[PDB]
């Protein structure tokens, strides 16, 4: 909130300051979206790795429901 | 479309995302950003179930079934007619559940009450994800998840249980069953007690919490109180779901044989393993 | 009786399942009608009865006979706010938030709301007050856990608001309900137990900031609290969650505010 | 923040001996100790417990049932404590063989002891139900607990008593023993085709999952509005505060409808009762009216073929 | 105090703080990407 | 058709219009799905057969 | 004069006129669609 | 038959009309589905046989 | 058709526009998925058989 | 005369004009897309 | 098409832009996953 | 001039101009990406 | 004129200002890369046009 | 590591940031092309 000291970012004209402020808005929102998606991807990957570490391949169960 | 007291609570704010873009009500429902997401996902999932019924050929609701990809597709994708629809419906269902929980968070914030309810819902979401996402990924195929049919996911339950003999010999399963039974008992007792206190014998005054504690100390010699019983109900339900999720996460993953063999460890303890007589030996 | 069918495939099992469907529909009707005893009939956003009142009709009136000669309650019945609400509709159409006009925490709107309850103390089964200060409660003492008495109270802005002087306790349940906090000015307020995190050094209150501790309502008699005062105090403290967010000195909240 | 799961401070004072109306205080015992371990979660006080005529009858019958099964377990172990500990879960008090049918002519080692223990359990449970009803009546309350217990008793009777009579054999009942009754349920399933395709079994499971769901919802709601003193639900019924209003508005804005501080308990008691009610009906039908539930489902549109 | 560009100590400290914040955000995203790739197809 | 306008004195126009729109959309979806279910009138499939796509 | 919604007679008449105009437009489009389908592939 | 108007002194028209609309649509759908179930009166299949679309 | 503007005297444009956007996107996704389901009009596979990606 | 959202007649007319302009633009794009698809692969 | 600017007299740009960003990322992820599902266009396996 | 958010005509016009500029930049990048993919592996 | 963007705090205002700077430079770099990619693609398409598949020529250089 | 801020007393941020952006994009393209060259990790062909 407190004003910055370098004050050379203030030399940009308001219109281009805009053309990046809104960028910042919309796409901060989808940065949150990307964080969520990659978190789920990492969770799936962690369970995949724990599945590899275990001896599933040697002995595995048949398909519960018909047609696989 | 307002309750007699609802007016003073409809105020702005208390929203995690969206400012006041979706801060409005539709009838009684509160929409919000996550409400928009929930509605979209729910509608898409239901229509895709109807379309999978069209592909299957049957219009009987109990026969409609959306099977997951066979084991030969591994963890990859599948054709929409033979596996893809299940995966799209599963992504829709997961999104709808998560958005429902977050919408509940927003409503809790707008009302100023604690966040126990979305937290409790997160346990059911995690159990569902264990059955659909964590266990199949751990085990190596989407064909280990259950189909989306009314009577065909019972076939999944039966086949998965009988792969390991009598599934009753699962300890993380025994604990979960005992928790579910205790929860049903507690719910019946609590509902009946509060109803009998608030609706006493005909013509008599409403009873007080002192009467409730007296009744349960007369009956069994211990009364847990009101705050106690609500705490206990929440804990019992959450613990039942947690242990059921555990029981299904260790099945087929670190235990592969019949489940009674696990119970064979106690019998084989060194200081009674060889003594004759009894059922075992 | 195994395998015998009256018609088609209909037999004893089908009879049972269909009779159960009928019973279940009746039971859902009955339960919802019972749940329609408070808050109905529906109102418009200005106060007039609505056009849409529900597929389920209102139930027959029932009466509760309150204890200790407090009277009787009839539900459903004519229910009114019995207080003025300080809100202004933001939009003409139905289904939009009503913004507060003055100070929401004092006006008692939003999460800081309260209901005009009975202005009488809560009574146990015997006829005594259910909540008493511990020093006036004979035989009561802290049994376990960190004793809060004498610990400084800290607000959500990390500034000390006062010191704990006493504990209010529920006499039947034997569980602590309220802390009594004495401010710099010497006056004593109440704080519910559910809103304080009794730490090693201090009692921490994340709902209210220090400057707002003076704004909590007070009680008429020092040896009792009524339901209405309970409601006002609890509503004030809880609405502090939303309406004291700017003054709240939280690291993650500050980071989110800087982000936005 | 404090989530109200556990008390952060305990206070204790004079023990509460309870209310006194139409109740004989001589039967009420003395107040037991204060348990701090339970005091963290709920009330720390134990007792006083009412020991009436039905209390004594129930205690005697239950003690005899438990001890009868224990003595049979000892005999089955060769009276070896080590074997008794090694095979505690694997013992069984089996019902009489199908050869004898419903007859009481079973030898004491192959069916008579089961009948004696069953009689003791029958007496104990029915005396306990009478005790629950009488305790509610003494304080002048409603008999709701009696009727919920009656639902549970109905399922229990169908499992142990009525269904063997209809089937015509004592061998249909449940053996006393941990893994013995687990195996009994599994075999009951296997004999009658999938019990899954029993519609009333499905309804029973629906109401058990519903009991868990509803108790989680209600516990979370009351803990979330306990900061307004919502746990005093009888007071909220008497004089609706802001706790009840906030809870009702949360559920109304969530799913379009709500309950009151009293009616949610009607929902709770019915969602718990219907479990045993529908389970009893489904078990009663199995074997008596249907012998293969999978074929019944196939004929009633439930199974694919 | 070389002052080859004209920035003072406070300006340099603030600029470096913001730049390092951006660098650590970029590095965190890169790390999660590498973890995902390694889980999908390890190169060791 | 004489005095049907008085129905708007009984039903709020907003709720009625919302319900009618929802109902019409769902009904049209249901009828299109039913047609797609049958081997004839499955315009995609019979077009594939007419033009010898498969 | 029931007025469960608060509309007067003139408002109700105007609303019904506009609503019926919309209904007849929708019905006309539906009728031409059904005619086209019946010509393309009759179901009787 | 003349005094039947007095039913409106018993029932609010709003609830009655909503229930009537729901009931009529439900009944119409039920009967149409029942007709579609039988091999005869399954107008879709009757016509597909008449014009030899199979 | 001229007086249709009066619908905006009934509905707040914000809610109507949000609902319209959600509905249109949902419908478009539904129709695209339906086309992708059928072996014909599954443009991916129609091209993959055209260029022999199998 | 009737009023539920507070808009006047002029505001409603202007809003409807702009909304219909957008609707017709969307419909035109949809029509050209359907023509292109039908030319590429007709469904009748 | 000229008067479309008036939409900004209806919607606050902040909410609209946040929703737009979230929607665009979600749609892109959905389409990429759909392509990855099919054996063809699964560029990894191709 | 409904002004549900409080923007004037000039502010709305400027905001729309900048937003459309961003939209057209995004669309141009998408178009070149689709052209590259179609050249690499056409889907028609 | 819109002056609502000015409400964002300053330190963030430039925490995005140079986001803008540095990555604008490489957005120019990306434009160059994709222009080259599209040029190569155009030449590949023109190569697909001509009757080259019928008759091709051997390697001018040998041993690879 | 604390005093690294003093680098901004040496270099104008504009030039440094432009060079950094160009360098990062160039390096990313180089590594992606190297991966695409090898028959393995050529995710398209895999
Ligand atoms: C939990 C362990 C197993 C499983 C084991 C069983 C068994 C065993 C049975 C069911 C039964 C049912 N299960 Mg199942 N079930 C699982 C996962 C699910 C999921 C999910 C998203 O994961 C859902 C939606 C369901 C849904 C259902 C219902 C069709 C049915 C009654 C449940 C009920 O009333 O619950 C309590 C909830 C409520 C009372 C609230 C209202 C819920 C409504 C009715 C749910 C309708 C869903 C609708 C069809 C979806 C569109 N199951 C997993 C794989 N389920 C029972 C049945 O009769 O099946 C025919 C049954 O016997
Ligand atoms: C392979 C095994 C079979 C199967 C076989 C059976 C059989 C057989 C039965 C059930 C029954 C039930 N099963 Mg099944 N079940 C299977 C799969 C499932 C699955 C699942 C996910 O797969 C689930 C969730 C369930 C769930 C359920 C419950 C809903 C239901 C029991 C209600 C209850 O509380 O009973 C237990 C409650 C009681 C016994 C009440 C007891 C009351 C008395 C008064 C207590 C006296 C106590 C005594 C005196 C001791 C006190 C001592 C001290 C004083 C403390 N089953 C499969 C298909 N299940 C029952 C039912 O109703 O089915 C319709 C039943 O009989
Ligand atoms: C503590 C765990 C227990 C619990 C808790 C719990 N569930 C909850 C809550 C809580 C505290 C809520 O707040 C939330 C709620 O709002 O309830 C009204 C919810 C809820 N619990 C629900 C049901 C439910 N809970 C269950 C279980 C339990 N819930 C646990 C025992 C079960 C089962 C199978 O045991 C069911 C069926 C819903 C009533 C509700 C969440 C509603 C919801 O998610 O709505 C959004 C989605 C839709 C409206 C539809 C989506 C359709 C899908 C896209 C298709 C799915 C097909 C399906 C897989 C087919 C299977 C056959
Ligand atoms: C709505 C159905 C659910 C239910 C309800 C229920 N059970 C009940 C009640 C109710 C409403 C009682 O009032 C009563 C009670 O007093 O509970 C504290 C009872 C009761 N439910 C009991 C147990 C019980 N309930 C179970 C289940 C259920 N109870 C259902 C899920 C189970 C299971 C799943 O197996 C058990 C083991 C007891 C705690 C109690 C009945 C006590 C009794 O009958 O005692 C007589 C027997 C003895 C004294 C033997 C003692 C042996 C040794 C001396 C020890
Ligand atoms: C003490 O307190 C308590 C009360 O209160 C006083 C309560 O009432 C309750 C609440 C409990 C009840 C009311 C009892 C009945 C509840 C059950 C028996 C549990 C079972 C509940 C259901 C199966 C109902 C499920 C209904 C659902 C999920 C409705 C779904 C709605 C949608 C999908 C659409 C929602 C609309 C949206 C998102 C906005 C519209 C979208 C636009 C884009 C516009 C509890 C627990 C309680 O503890
Ligand atoms: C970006 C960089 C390049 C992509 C990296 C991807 C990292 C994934 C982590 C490791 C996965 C892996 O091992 O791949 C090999 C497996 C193939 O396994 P397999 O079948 O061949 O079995 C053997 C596996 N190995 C050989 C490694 C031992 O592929 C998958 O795991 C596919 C599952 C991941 C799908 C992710 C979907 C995301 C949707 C959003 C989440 C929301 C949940 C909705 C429910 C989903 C239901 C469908
Ligand atoms: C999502 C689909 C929900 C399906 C449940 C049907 C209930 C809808 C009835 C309703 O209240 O609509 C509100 C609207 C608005 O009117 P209303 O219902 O709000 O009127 C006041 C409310 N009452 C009368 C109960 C006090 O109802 C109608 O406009 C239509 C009236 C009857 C016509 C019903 C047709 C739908 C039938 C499909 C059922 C399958
Ligand atoms: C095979 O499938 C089977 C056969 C099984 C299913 C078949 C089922 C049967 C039951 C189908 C039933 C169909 C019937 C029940 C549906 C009929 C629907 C019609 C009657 C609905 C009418 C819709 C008319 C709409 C489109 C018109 C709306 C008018 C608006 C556009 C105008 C706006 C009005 C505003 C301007 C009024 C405001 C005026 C001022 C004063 C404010
Ligand atoms: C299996 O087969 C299936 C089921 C898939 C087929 C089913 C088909 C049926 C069921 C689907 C039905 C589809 C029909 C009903 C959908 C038609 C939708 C029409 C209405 C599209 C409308 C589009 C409207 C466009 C997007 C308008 C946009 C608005 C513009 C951006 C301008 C708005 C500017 C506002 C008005 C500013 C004005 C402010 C004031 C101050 C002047
Ligand atoms: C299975 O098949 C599926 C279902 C996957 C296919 C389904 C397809 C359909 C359902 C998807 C629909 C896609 C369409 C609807 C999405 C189209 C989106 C368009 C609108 C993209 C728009 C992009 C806008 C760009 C990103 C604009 C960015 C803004 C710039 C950064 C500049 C902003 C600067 C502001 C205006 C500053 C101005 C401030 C004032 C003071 C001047
Ligand atoms: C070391 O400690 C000692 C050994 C001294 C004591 C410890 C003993 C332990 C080992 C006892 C173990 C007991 C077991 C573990 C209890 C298990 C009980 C099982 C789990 C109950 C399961 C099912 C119960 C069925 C449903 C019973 C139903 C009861 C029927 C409804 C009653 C029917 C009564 C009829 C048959 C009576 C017919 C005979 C008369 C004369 C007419
Ligand atoms: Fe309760």
């Amino acid at each position: 909130a407190d004003k910055t000291i370098f004050n050379d970012h203030l030399n940009t004209n308001p219109k281009t300051n805009l053309r990046l402020w809104v960028a910042f808005q919309m796409m901060k929102g989808a940065g949150w979206a990307g964080g969520v998606f990659f978190g789920t991807l990492l969770l799936i990957g962690f369970f995949r790795v724990v599945g590899r570490m275990l001896p599933i391949q040697e002995n595995q169960a048949p398909a519960p429901n018909i047609t696989g | 479309a307002l309750l007699s007291f609802e007016r003073k609570y409809r105020v702005p704010g208390g929203t995690l995302v969206g400012g006041n873009l979706f801060d409005f009500w539709v009838g009684p429902f509160y929409v919000g950003f996550f409400g928009v997401a929930t509605f979209f996902f729910a509608a898409l999932g239901i229509i895709l179930i109807a379309w999978s019924a069209v592909l299957q050929g049957t219009w009987n609701p109990q026969l409609i079934s959306v099977y997951p990809p066979a084991l030969e597709y591994g963890l990859g994708g599948a054709p929409l007619a033979k596996g893809g629809l299940w995966q799209i419906i599963t992504i829709c269902a997961t999104g709808a559940f998560v958005s429902w929980a977050l919408r509940e968070v927003e409503i809790c914030r707008k009302l100023g009450i604690g966040y126990h309810i979305p937290f409790a819902f997160a346990f059911a979401i995690l159990a569902y994800l264990t059955l659909v996402l964590f266990r199949p990924v751990m085990m190596g195929a989407w064909g280990y998840a259950f189909p989306y049919g009314i009577w065909t996911h019972l076939d999944w339950v039966s086949n998965t249980g009988y792969t390991y003999g009598n599934f009753h010999y699962n300890p993380a399963h025994m604990i979960a069953i005992s928790f579910f039974f205790t929860n049903a008992l507690a719910l019946a007792l609590h509902g009946a007690l509060v109803l009998s206190a608030a609706n006493p014998e005909k013509g008599k005054e409403m009873r007080t919490p002192d009467h409730e504690d007296t009744f349960f100390r007369d009956l069994v010699g211990y009364s847990i109180g009101t705050l106690g019983i609500h705490r206990l109900g929440l804990l019992l339900s959450l613990s039942a779901v947690f242990f059921s999720a555990l029981c299904m996460i260790i099945t087929g993953t670190i235990w592969f044989d019949q489940w009674v063999d696990w119970w064979q460890w106690w019998v084989k303890l060194p200081w009674w393993a060889n003594i004759p007589g009894g059922i075992n030996g | 009786m195994v395998g015998v069918t009256a018609f088609g495939n209909f037999d004893l099992a089908s009879l049972a399942i269909y009779s159960f469907w009928i019973f279940l529909a009746g039971l859902i009707y009955y339960l919802q009608t019972e749940n329609m005893r408070e808050g109905y009939p529906l109102e418009n956003e200005d106060g007039t009865p609505a056009a849409n009142q529900g597929p389920f009709p209102l139930p027959k009136p029932k009466t509760f006979i309150l204890p200790h000669g407090r009277g009787t309650l009839t539900v459903p019945g004519p229910e009114s706010e019995d207080r003025p609400i300080a809100l202004a509709r933001t939009a003409v159409s139905e289904g939009f938030p009503h913004a507060p006009t003055g100070d929401p925490m004092k006006d008692g709107v939003g999460p800081a709301s309260w209901v005009a309850r009975r202005d009488l103390p809560e009574l146990d089964g015997h006829g005594h007050n259910k909540i008493k200060p511990m020093k006036a409660a004979a035989g009561f003492h802290v049994s376990a856990g960190k004793n809060p008495i004498g610990l400084p109270v800290r607000g959500c802005d990390l500034e000390i608001a006062g010191k704990v002087v006493d504990i209010w306790v529920d006499i039947p349940e034997q569980m602590a309900r309220f802390l009594e906090v004495e401010l710099k000015d010497g006056s004593t307020r109440l704080l519910p137990m559910q809103m304080v995190k009794v730490q090693s050094n201090r009692v921490h209150v994340n709902a209210l900031s220090s400057d707002l501790f003076a704004g909590i309502p007070t009680i008429k008699s020092p040896t009792e609290v009524t339901l209405l005062e309970e409601d006002k105090i609890c509503g004030y403290v809880a609405g502090g969650l939303m309406y004291a967010a700017p003054k709240r000195k939280s690291v993650v909240a500050a980071m989110l505010a800087e982000y936005a | 923040e404090y989530q109200n799961i556990f008390s952060q401070v305990q206070v204790r004072g004079p023990a509460d001996l309870g209310m006194t109306e139409d109740v004989n205080l001589a039967n009420r015992s003395g107040v037991g100790p204060f348990s701090t371990l339970l005091g963290w979660f709920g009330n720390a006080q134990l007792g006083p417990i009412y020991l009436g005529s039905l209390g004594v009858l129930s205690l005697f019958s239950g003690l005899m049932w438990f001890f009868t099964i224990g003595i049979w377990f000892w005999y089955q172990a060769g009276w070896n404590p080590a074997v008794f500990l090694r095979d505690l879960f694997f013992f069984s008090l089996e019902p009489p063989a199908p050869e004898y049918g419903l007859s009481f002519a079973a030898p004491l080692k192959e069916g008579g002891l089961w009948l004696i223990a069953s009689f003791f359990m029958f007496v104990a449970v029915w005396s306990w139900w009478g005790r629950t009803y009488l305790r509610a009546q003494a304080l002048g309350m409603g008999k709701h607990t009696a009727w919920a217990f009656l639902s549970a008793i109905w399922l229990w009777m169908v499992l142990g008593f009525i269904r063997p009579i209809l089937m015509g054999s004592w061998s249909e009942a449940v053996p006393y023993g941990i893994f013995s009754h687990l195996d009994w349920t599994n075999n009951f399933s296997l004999v009658h085709g999938n019990l899954f395709y029993n519609p009333f079994h499905g309804l029973s499971i629906a109401f058990l999952y519903g009991s868990a769901l509803l108790f989680a919802m209600h516990g979370a709601t009351i803990l979330a509005v306990s900061r307004f003193g919502g746990e005093r639900e009888l007071e909220q019924i008497a004089d609706r505060g802001t706790a009840a209003e906030r809870a009702a508005l949360f559920w109304r804005w969530t799913m379009g409808f709500n309950a009151t501080m009293e009616g949610i308990h009607r929902w709770a008691i019915w969602m718990a009762v219907l479990v045993t009610l529908t389970g009893g009906i489904g078990i009663l039908l199995s074997g008596t009216v249907v012998d293969n539930w999978y074929v019944w489902g196939q004929n009633h549109g439930m199974a694919p073929l | 105090d070389l002052g080859y560009t004209g920035l003072t100590d406070e300006q340099a400290q603030e600029l470096h703080s913001v730049y390092m914040s951006g660098l650590w955000l970029f590095s965190a995203v890169a790390i999660v990407a590498h973890l995902a790739v390694y889980i999908w197809r390890p190169w060791f | 058709m004489s005095k049907f306008y008085k129905i708007w004195m009984i039903f709020d126009p907003r709720r009625v219009f919302v319900a009618q729109g929802v109902f019409l959309f769902l009904l049209a979806v249901m009828i299109h799905l039913i047609l797609l279910s049958t081997p004839s009138y499955n315009w995609l499939e019979i077009s594939a057969a007419k033009y010898n796509r498969v």
